[PDB]
């Protein structure tokens, strides 16, 4: 299918952030989504899923930092977080992916990529 | 916890070229190896290790389970140039390795 | 029964409190239908889902050589119970077919005759609230992990009770208990007293099916009248510097209007109330009962063997005890009370005592418990009995030694 | 044993059975581990438990040093030994390939219990590579772990004395290995048997002689007996009823099993000793030796029998003897509804008895039902009996009795 | 005491040890809550603690039954809610710093809490599972979710609230007169007791017998229904031998005279303090190495003629006709070993013979010298030390005061006696 994010790209260190990111076809409220960031440079961190019973999984990591959003009706989630640093200038991806056994995995399915350049 | 064999392989086209993931700890469920294109958006290519999403060719192709994994290929071609990744699912956190930067060689 | 003149020599009379006993027993039968069934979907089926089954049931059914014996009689109280399971069998076996594959509700209600035997099913309201893991979230293999595990805890908890008390069969359904022990029989009786009540049994069991078939009693509460279960505790009194005692049982009643022993053991205490199915009467010595009936100056003894605190107690606020084990100081002014040698004990009342504080406690008086009176009586000793058989087949050697040597 | 007369009198014998003695004490030494294996190195929880199981071996490693301890101490210095022996073969084989694997010559074996739920590990293992978690593994695996401490605990928590004594018993560690030592308990020693007896191995006892703190491992010494029967010794077991007497309700006492041997006889002890199909079994012949005054009572001049009062319970309900009938009908009425009428009262009696010729089918209560009913009995003998063996039991009635008679023989010894 | 000349009347009399009491009430308090706290419950395990809150109602509700009954008259029935109410309103004093601290717990997560007024006196808690709960977390959280998690949690707190409802046996609606014991709570926790039990205060002595409370017992004080907390007065003892005290144990091995195994009847242990001579009942109460502990002094008074068997006056040693138990038969008495040599054969195979008992003398000791092998069935063995002979052997005994032990052997005897006293004089 597709999805796409939103928002602005520039932030002022200890402040708040939240940026949208919702699909262009599919099918909403029958599954998850979730969030993966990477700095520029180096690595891949994932931050926390998106349910949409309003159920939110994070990774400790980043522990007591975050939010995720749901929107049933515009079909669309977004993120809200207040610890806002500067080294986590980066870019964060949107996932969307699908049930296998065990429990399921959330990847990249659909992201061009959400400039984030953060500054003093 | 996952990491990669190559940091890079300046494989020219037209051999065999592998991988060998090995988990830590070491354990049987599966990763998503899912090549990441700079300029352009990913997505995920091989869910549980050998079930190759829909309409990816069959040239990939993965062998093994557990403690480590790796790849088949052949039939080399240069649109095949972007960084791959693999994973670690049963730890929740969703674990991803350094990374592997292909170069195709032969340039023209 | 006589509080009033027992006060003098350490009686303590708690309260009148009746009985409520079982009566009507209101027999029920109970199949447990085991493997919870998967909500009707596929592609999921395990082995140790089955392993115990053969194991349990096993160990079950060839208990059944000890029942043919019909050619204490709860033997026969118990075969009597089993031909009427047999002659109910045919609508047993009947709703277990019909329940077996519908492989849906968990509980039955059908009311032919009595209640429905309700055919517990093991898991299947946790299978439906599991279920949609298993379908429309994840495949039925993470399901498949989670039942195993559970299902195994499951019969981890059924091998500790499978003589079966009924509560840990009801906490194998901890949900499922109060429903049905409840709803069973309409209880419009305190539910609590019924709470109280606990004997549960097998009479047979499949072993295709694995099913297993239970004789549940449930019965009904009868307050009998005229009855009243009282306590009793006594304490030390002082002769000669002899401290003797007086020994009772633990209760003692009053059946209709006569007297006589109580066995409370069995039941559990309540606010007018003692929940025993058997009545215990058990009759005790006239020669005891004179006392009790009144006729104090022919009562029992004992040389004392115990702990200090049964040398004193309460009755009714105001404090009586033998005042020399525990020298009786009424803030009257605190000072030592001491006894007549003639007495054991002295009944203090509401004199000066404000606020004793004998032995450094300092509490209130107030006492209610009339007769402020003493007693004098005969010099009543006579039976000065020996509670340990030893004691007495000495005693009886040096009479032996006695009558022998005399008798020449 | 006038048993013709015993059913008019009260008294019955029912079900007469064998008896037989293992008094051998053939022993062999079947020890514990009780640390698992794993691949690669998993360890997820492995950790978490063992600290936790020191503290239980915690009141397990101390000791110190009586015609009980004579056996006690003798067994095992005889034994220290094999104990010495065994030391270097357990060094040998705490480590395996498999969960029940050990071996020793001398037929006599060495044969461990085993690491304790590797059974249920291997079954485990397959999940574990190739479908499953380190996380989710060891999930399982400390829940089954803990579950077997528990297991294990309520066998033996500790040592300080008298727990070991009701503890470590063969048949409760078979409760604890049960799931895996259902089926080669009578396997893991060499001896076979019926299923009653020694394949039982009837309650016995073990004594841990050596613990090793180290390792987490017990060493103990199993004992295992050998039966042999004993002829010219049977049993006449024994259960009694009420008796009414001049409308009052009597009894007598006897014990709940006896035992009788070609001129002897005794109210044998069997507490420890588990009943069966044709014959019973105790470990040592009990000695419950009595009265020549009883032994009569039994089996000769019968009027010389006692007679005491029932207090608990009416006992009767249980009168069925042979198909018969025989209870204390006098005050416990009753009813041949067919062949049709009240059942009368002798004032002299205590139990009739009704034999299936003459009623039926009898009543009692108020239910109505038929045995068989036609066995092997008979009666019509009224009888009038002496009554030179009233007694009774409450230690309070016994005193006062003996004060009374203190009373008169001081009157007496003053006249 | 008479120890020697009893050995060939069938004694063992072991040796002296002395003994303790605990004079003093030294006093902590503890305080329970029985609910683990989890951090966040992202709709995380929360039924499986409703199934035990329901649950645990049916422990909870009769303890707080029975301690609103405790109350007598009231200063804001029978024996030992005496000095247990009392000293509930001795806690009344330390409510005070009970009621403002029970908060904490409930307010922030921790395995045990230390809050304490002084250093001395320490009131702390535990919550029922929470060390446990420190490693449920991490199934729930960063490495799987919570839909098994919760699972686990379930089957934990089963396990626990049986663990509990053993202990707490609700066997009675007035239950709480019975001792609860300090090892049931020290279960609660599976491996903290070693700490605790040492550490809540100044606790010096080892692990022998000051920190093997076994018999000390625990009352209830407060029990809540809303926060589902307990409260317990935990005791504590203070410890310093006792006087002269010399407590004894005792053996009774048959000898059988003309083919009767008869024996003896004695308590377990004697004990002997100056003019005191009783036997006490020590089954509640430990062996330690050299010295009982015991916090009560359980000396009492015996039959007359026991004490002049155990004086010396062995002439009215009271036989007894038996059939004794597995027990009676033969052991050693430090280097002096004794048998009954009539039943079991004593056969020193050095030098080779049966050994010569005649039915007179009941039995016979024989010592290191005079068979360095004292044959018996299983004989490869050790002979070192002295049982000394030191009776005047052999002499006459008597038998004049034979009992029986069977309450309707007596009832016989004395029917007898009876039709005797009717025959005699009418």
């Amino acid at each position: 299918v597709q999805l796409q994010e939103s928002g602005p790209g520039l932030v002022k260190p200890s402040e708040t952030l939240s940026l949208t990111c919702t699909v262009s076809g599919g099918s909403v409220s029958s599954y998850y989504w979730s969030w993966i960031r990477q700095p520029p440079g180096k690595g891949l961190e994932w931050i926390g899923n998106i349910y949409y019973s309003g159920t939110t999984k994070y990774n400790p990591s980043l522990k007591s930092r975050v939010t995720i959003s749901v929107d049933v009706s515009k079909n669309q989630f977004s993120l809200n977080l207040i610890s806002v640093t500067a080294a986590d200038t980066a870019v964060y991806f949107c996932a969307r992916q699908v049930k296998s056994g065990w429990f399921v995995q959330p990847f990249d399915y659909w992201g061009q990529g959400a400039l984030v350049t953060v500054s003093s | 916890q996952m990491t990669q064999s190559p940091p890079s392989l300046s494989a020219y086209v037209g051999d065999r070229v592998t991988i060998t993931c090995r988990a830590s700890q070491a354990i049987a469920n599966y990763l998503a190896w899912f090549q990441q294109k700079p300029g352009k958006a990913p997505k995920s290519l091989i869910y549980a290790a050998s079930t190759l999403q829909s309409g990816v060719p069959s040239r990939f192709s993965g062998s093994g389970s557990g403690t480590d994994f790796t790849l088949t290929i052949s039939s080399l071609q240069p649109e095949d140039f972007a960084t791959y990744y693999c994973h670690q699912y049963n730890t929740y956190p969703i674990t991803f390795g350094q990374g592997t930067r292909l170069e195709i060689k032969r340039r023209t | 029964i006589d509080i009033t003149k027992l006060q003098h020599v350490g009686v303590l009379v708690n309260s009148p409190k009746g009985m409520k006993i079982s009566q009507n027993f209101e027999t029920r039968y109970l199949i447990l239908s085991l493997i919870p069934k998967i909500e009707d979907s596929n592609s999921c089926g395990d082995q140790q889902i089955k392993q115990y089954k053969r194991l349990l049931d096993r160990l079950i059914i060839p208990l059944y050589d000890g029942l043919k014996l019909q050619k204490t009689s709860a033997q026969i109280t118990a075969a009597v119970a089993l031909v009427e399971a047999k002659q109910a069998k045919s609508d047993i076996e009947k709703l277990k077919e019909a329940i077996r594959d519908t492989n849906k509700a968990v509980q039955s209600v059908c009311s032919s005759v009595g209640n429905c035997i309700v055919a517990i099913k093991s898991v299947q309201d946790y299978v439906n609230k599991e279920i949609v893991p298993s379908i429309a979230r994840l495949g039925c293999e993470a399901a498949g992990l989670q039942l195993g595990i559970a299902l195994t805890q499951h019969y981890s908890e059924l091998t500790n009770c499978f003589g079966i008390k009924l509560q840990c069969i009801a906490s194998l359904y901890r949900t499922n208990i109060t429903e049905i022990f409840t709803t069973s029989t309409v209880d419009k009786y305190d539910i609590y007293d019924l709470l109280f009540t606990e004997k549960v049994r097998v009479i047979d069991v499949d072993l295709n099916d694995y099913s297993i078939t239970l004789q549940v009693r449930l019965p009904l509460l009868t307050r009998l009248l005229n009855t009243q279960i009282y306590k009793v505790d006594s304490i030390s009194y002082n002769i000669q510097n002899r401290e003797w005692y007086i020994p009772l049982p633990s209760h003692i009643m009053t059946k209709g209007a006569f007297l006589g022993g109580a066995d409370v053991k069995e039941c559990i205490e309540a606010f007018s109330s003692y929940i025993c199915p058997s009545d215990p009467g058990f009759v005790l010595n006239h020669e005891m009962e004179s006392c009790l009936s009144g006729n104090i100056s022919q009562c029992p003894r004992t040389t004392v063997t115990s702990d200090i605190v049964p040398r004193y107690a309460f009755v009714n606020g105001g404090v009586v005890a033998n005042c020399i084990t525990t020298t009786c100081t009424c803030n009257g002014i605190g000072n030592r009370i001491n006894q007549p040698p003639d007495q054991g004990v002295k009944i203090i009342t509401h004199k000066e005592c404000n606020t004793i504080g004998i032995n450094g406690m300092l509490f209130n008086t107030n006492k209610e418990g009339t007769l402020a009176f003493y007693t004098p009586d005969d010099i009543t000793l006579n039976n000065s009995v020996a509670l340990d058989p030893i004691d007495i087949s000495i005693e009886l050697n040096k009479v032996k030694s006695d009558l022998e040597e005399s008798k020449e």
